[PDB]
Formats: C-alpha cells, structure tokens, sequence
RNA sequence: CCAAAAGAAGUCUUUCUUUUGGUAACCAGGAU
DNA sequence: GAGGATAAAATACTATATCCTGGTTAAAGGGTTTTCT
DNA sequence: AGAAAACCCTTTATTTGTTATATAGTATTTTATCCTC
C-alpha cells in the first residue's frame, strides 16, 4: 500500500510538519524563497523540506480537455522542521508568508496520517 | 459588492476544503477568516483593522 | 525594507546594485504627496494677490 | 454559510449581550469565537462521580508505576556510581577523576529526579483539570485538551468557535438563570447585586 | 417623459400608428 | 496570612449648526494565455 | 515548439511585529490595596 509505504518513510525522517499560510498565489514563490533563505541564513539544520501539494484535474474548458495542475490546499505550504526561535523567524519572515497556522495560539504540527493523505500523488 | 464578494469567496473556499478532507488546523483557519469577513460586512472596523 | 529582504533571497555573486533597488515605492510616495494632501493645494488664482 | 457565524452587534457592542446572556467576560468570549481556545460545552457529573472514583484508582496506579520505573532507573544510576567509585579507588587517580565522576553522577541523578517530578506534575495537572471540569470553562494550552480528550474522551464534550456558542445557547434554560439572578438581587448586595 | 426613422390625413406643418434608443463616495475650498 | 470589598485607573463608546462648488475614482505582483517566430 | 507581451486574479499579512495633538461625558471592566477574620 502506498499509504503504508509513505507512512514508514516519513516516520524516520526528522522534523515535524507544520502549515504556513501565504498570499494565495504566492506558493511556489514562497517555496523557492524559503529554500533559498534556508541556505543564506544558515538554518539548514532546522528546516528540512518544503512541500506544496498539487494534483492535475482534466477540464473541458471551452470544449478543450486539458489536465490543469491545481493545488489541493490553496494558500498553504507544508514545512518539515524543528520549531525554535531562529527557525520560526526564518520562516515567518519570508516575503509572501502570512504566518503559521496553529491550533490555539502557537504552531501546531500535523499528524502523519493527514500529511500522508496529501503528499501522495493524487 | 466588495464586502459581499469577500464573504462569498471565503465561504466557497471553506466549503470546498471540507468536502475535500483536510486537517482541523486548516479548516479552523478558514472558519476564522469567514467569521472575520461577516464582521466586516456588518460593521467594518469595530474589531481590528 | 525591500532591499534587505531581497538581499537574502538571491544567491551571492549574481547580485548587482540594480537588482536590489526597487524604485517604485519612492516614486509612489511623491505622487501621493503631490496629489493627495492638505498642504499640496491648487494655486489660488482669483487675482494676483 | 458552511459554518455558524455570530452577529457582531450582540458580541462586541458594550455592554456585550452574549457575555451577559452566557455570563462570559468579553475578553475570553473573543477567544472562543475566534478560534483561540477551547470551551467545555457539556459535562456528565454523575457518570463522572462513579468512573471518577474508578479513574482516581487507575491514575494512582499509573503514577505509582511510572514512579517505580524511574526509581529503578535511579538505582541503575547508583550502580553506575558505585562502578565509578570502584574505578576511582582501585587504581591511582587523584582529585581530578574523583570530582569529575562524582559531578557527572550527581548531575545524572538530579536530572532523573527532575524528569520524575515533571512527569508527575503533568499527570497531576491532567487529573486536577478533569476532576473540576465544568461547562463554560476555557481550556487554553491545546495539549492539555488533547490529553484530556484522549484519556477521558467521555464524560464531557468540548468545541471551539461559534458552533460552541450555539451549543451553549441550546443547552441553556432561561428560567433558572432568571430566578437565580432575582435571588441574588434580593440578597447579595454589593458588586454581586449591581452585576 | 424625450429623440430618431417609416406610413396616413390636412395645413404648407400639426395630429394618429409601428420600431429602436433611452449615478455615488471621498478629499478640498468657500459663504451666511 | 488569606480572602473579600471597595477606590482607582483604564479602556470603550458617543456627540460637536446650515448651505454651495470643484477634483478623483488603484497598484503591484504572480501565474497564465495567446500570438509570433 | 519556445519566447514575449498582453490578460485574470488577489489583496493592502498581520509576528516570538512599521504609527502618539482633544475634550467632555458616561459607563464598564480590571486592578491594587486595604480592611477584616
């Protein structure tokens, strides 16, 4: 089962997946800027992976069957890391990030089931 | 029309994010923003910016 | 603000002083001043005095 | 709308009228309706009593078991300290080695004690919060609520947002509240009466 | 309620019929 | 020493005459689409 | 089939953070401290 396989894979890799909210269309841009700032700011031992889940849906717009690549979760990015005082700022200060999405006030980490459900090619 | 459009957009996004399945964090974030949109529609500036 | 945010999201040795500067906010401020203000007014030309 | 939404006229406008109907300070009502804290909307207070005696017994069992495991760990640390002393006295090694090994041992012992105390404190907080759980109680500190709902998911229902306030209004009889307020008016005096 | 086009009658220029076409908020400056 | 009750301060909201005229009404960035070579 | 110049959408994000010329009146929450048991 791909679900079980990815569960096993993501179990070992370090970090906890968090959710970041951006300005709607600033998703690939935010990913690129964050992956560049992770090297420029030397916080590469805390931030490990940035994912923007997408999936392709065929649409017959104007009578034209086209497989356009949509975004599963529009306006959110998935970041695997260990939250600290430096990582939090390095993420929250990326141009195009609206801030972390948390449960009550502080950042909350997704469960492996949810992240597997969206990092699996749809 | 702008204030109604914001409400409609937020409501449609939340409605689509529920049927699609999503964690509780994201759904609650969408609900909070929907709550803030109706507040702006009824009385803009009574709470916040 | 833009310059020092952009100095961290571009790889070094590709940066040139022309790729950090964004002149648009500066010219926007001048337009805002000379078009919208209570001190920038239409000259009074009822008579020379 | 895909979710319930409150009207700002009856929430914000001073005096807050939802905070008079439900007896909630505006400061923490803003927490509830803007997804900044949980609220206990219902609790079972007799099923509690029974399973509460039972779960007090169970919680004591859990605490004692964890404490015993930690005590065994401390005993292993003490055996390590005895081995260190054996190393010290056996061959020739003066103050340096003695002090180093003893500092390491005492540091480890104190760290184990601290871990025990902290875990016991967390479990004590869980128990204390559960025993006194009441409706309209704001559970900040998400992890506390997650632990409570996981351990004792029954005996209480808690929600968040405007749907929680909707459920609070549904489970709200308007006659007992009025009679209580009238009695307090007739007797209380002071700020209680003026409120 | 008005404009344009076409048809009919008379007057030398009106009437009848058909079709088409048909606002606000801000900021500023004055007056009594 | 602890709890309650009363001053204190601190925020929250509300109002401030009538009439007239003149100039403006979004930018900025991302992703995409369509046409041209 | 790839590149360039013109569309369509979003949003003024809201930090472990970019905002200091009113006064006068009332009303409601803190809060701090004092008094009592």
């Amino acid at each position: 089962d791909p679900a079980a396989a990815l569960k096993a894979e993501l179990r070992s890799k370090p970090g906890d997946w968090y959710v970041v909210h951006s300005y709607a269309g600033y998703e690939n841009k935010v990913k690129a800027n964050l992956e560049t700032r992770v090297q420029n700011l030397d916080v590469g031992d805390y931030i490990f992976q940035v994912e923007v889940p997408t999936e392709e849906v065929t649409e017959i717009k104007n009578g034209q069957r086209k497989q356009v690549n949509r975004k599963v979760l529009p306006g959110y990015i998935l970041v695997r890391m260990d939250l600290t005082d430096d990582s939090w700022a390095a993420v929250r200060n990326t141009p195009g990030v609206t801030g972390f999405v948390g449960a009550t006030s502080r950042p909350s980490a997704l469960a492996l089931d949810d992240v597997v459900k969206f990092l699996l090619p749809r | 029309n702008d204030l109604y459009r914001r409400v409609i957009n937020r409501n449609n996004r939340l409605k689509r994010l529920i049927d699609l399945g999503a964690p509780e964090i994201i759904v609650n974030n969408e609900k909070r923003m929907l709550q803030e949109s109706v507040d702006a529609l009824f009385d803009n500036g009574r709470r916040g910016r | 603000r833009v310059v020092r945010e952009r100095m961290t999201t571009q790889d070094v040795e590709a940066i040139t002083p022309q790729t950090l500067i964004n002149i648009r906010p500066v010219v926007a401020a001048i337009k805002e001043f000379f078009g919208t203000s209570q001190l920038s007014q239409f000259m009074d030309q009822n008579n020379p005095l | 709308l895909a979710a319930p939404v409150t009207h700002i006229w009856y929430f914000k406008g001073v005096p807050s009228r939802l905070g008079y109907l439900l007896d909630l300070a505006p400061k923490d009502l803003e927490k509830i309706i803007y997804f900044a804290a949980y609220v206990i909307t219902s609790v079972d207070e007799e099923m509690r009593h029974n399973e509460l005696s039972t779960l007090e017994a169970e919680m004591a069992v859990e605490r004692k078991a964890v404490e015993d495991q930690r005590d065994g760990e401390l005993e292993a640390r003490a055996q390590k300290l005895e081995a260190d002393l054996a190393e010290l006295e056996a061959e020739g090694a003066k103050a340096d080695a003695r002090r180093k090994v003893r500092d390491g041992g005492e540091r480890e012992m104190r760290q184990i004690r601290d871990r025990a105390q902290r875990e016991l404190d967390r479990l004590e907080d869980i128990w204390s919060t559960f025993t006194k759980l009441a409706p309209k109680q704001l559970i900040v500190d998400e992890n506390l609520y997650r632990e409570l709902v996981d351990r004792y998911g029954e005996y209480f229902t808690g929600a968040m947002g405007a749907e929680s306030i909707q459920k609070l209004i549904e489970n709200f009889d308007i006659d007992a509240e009025a009679e209580s307020l009238r009695d307090v008016i007739r007797n209380g005096k002071g700020q209680k009466k003026l409120r």
